[PDB]
């Protein structure tokens, strides 16, 4: 049961609280699938700096990212819109906040809504279940 | 008088479901059939009774759902629902996996890195296994020199970061040293840290002349 606490570069899947697997498809677009096979949910999480990571859709060579505006998107080239701040909330779920872009002082979080739809950064909230994710081992 | 059949088969394509502890799980098997088929829940084959998990559970007959509040790790397993009327019966099973998040500073396997020896010119590596739920940042620090002085004006050592975690390293847990030059001898520190805390252990490299 422990192998989830292992490794530097980690291959994981991010299951949203809204029961969706965050995926990034070849067209660059970010969304959450409900399938268990969609090979666009196989993310490659890596540390860029203490507490900060780079989530990569291992197959569509896209880095999960957030533009200063507040919209999810995946660029083939790694930039500062890719640096995500990973944190463990008090409910066992993870939250991925933009390391750079903020708004109205609050932080913007990567999030999926009721139906795998990418939420708007500005409208997301740390404590709101929309931004929780259960990282899942893949091997 | 139709024997039991499923309603929204779409919402039943997921066989595996996971959740971190202390959260809530709701299992469903929307069914229909005439007359009204009954629903029964089994946990790993055995009948699933209220006295099985602390605080039992609730069944939303109207919704054909099983609800467990604040799941614990012992709630791990297969949950089979059995819908039926006198004219037949159908079922479906979900595999609930309860996860336990370990929010602490990293902890390293003992004994690693391990000391090493090598003929000048040879090769060598320094492994360092890591345990950390929250993404860990690994960095191999070593003591070096700046302008012939081993220490800085503050009296602390000059440190050099031989390798850290990132986009250019597929494996910071291992540090290979190719063509070991004599000067490579010394202590190689391995420091792993996450947003909560850090840990660090070292080993030694001896280069036989």
């Amino acid at each position: 049961s422990y192998n989830h606490l292992q490794g530097d570069v980690r291959w994981r899947k991010l299951f949203s609280f809204t029961k969706y697997f965050l995926k990034i498809e070849k067209n660059g677009k970010v969304s959450g699938t409900k399938k268990e096979n969609c090979p666009y949910s196989i993310l490659e999480i890596t540390s860029v700096e203490i507490g900060v990571v780079a989530v990569k859709a291992i197959n569509s060579n896209y880095y999960l990212a957030m533009n200063k505006k507040g919209k999810l998107y995946g660029s083939k080239e790694f930039n500062n819109d890719c640096k995500l701040k990973e944190r463990i909330e008090e409910n066992g779920y993870n939250t991925y906040a933009s390391f750079n872009w903020q708004h109205n002082g609050r932080q913007m979080y990567v999030a999926l809504n009721g139906k795998g739809a990418p939420r708007r950064g500005q409208k997301t909230r740390r404590k709101n279940t929309s931004a929780h994710f259960l990282p899942m081992v893949v091997h | 008088k139709r024997a039991p059949y499923w309603t929204n088969t779409e919402k039943m394509e997921k066989r595996l479901h996971a959740v971190p502890a202390a959260n809530t799980v709701k299992f469903r098997c929307p069914a229909g059939g005439n007359p009204m088929p009954t629903m029964r829940w089994l946990k790993n084959g055995k009948e699933f009774k209220q006295e099985h998990r602390i605080g039992g559970y609730k069944v939303r007959n109207q919704h054909w759902s099983l609800i467990m509040e604040s799941v614990v790790p012992s709630d791990k397993g297969n949950y089979t629902c059995v819908v039926e009327n006198e004219y037949g019966s159908i079922n479906h099973t979900y595999h609930l996996d309860v996860v336990e998040r370990s929010p602490h500073r990293p902890i390293l396997q003992a004994g690693l890195p391990a000391n090493a020896s090598t003929v000048v010119g040879g090769d060598v590596e320094f492994v360092c296994k890591v345990y950390s739920d929250a993404q860990p940042h690994i960095q191999w620090i070593k003591h070096v020199e700046k302008n012939g002085s081993k220490y800085g004006p503050d009296g602390l050592p000059y440190l050099k970061v031989l390798k850290h975690s990132g986009i250019n390293s597929s494996n910071a847990e291992v540090l290979a040293l190719f063509n070991v030059t004599e000067a490579d001898a010394g202590e190689y520190i391995c420091k792993v840290s996450n947003y909560i805390g850090q840990a660090n252990q070292s080993a030694w490299l001896t280069v036989l002349p």
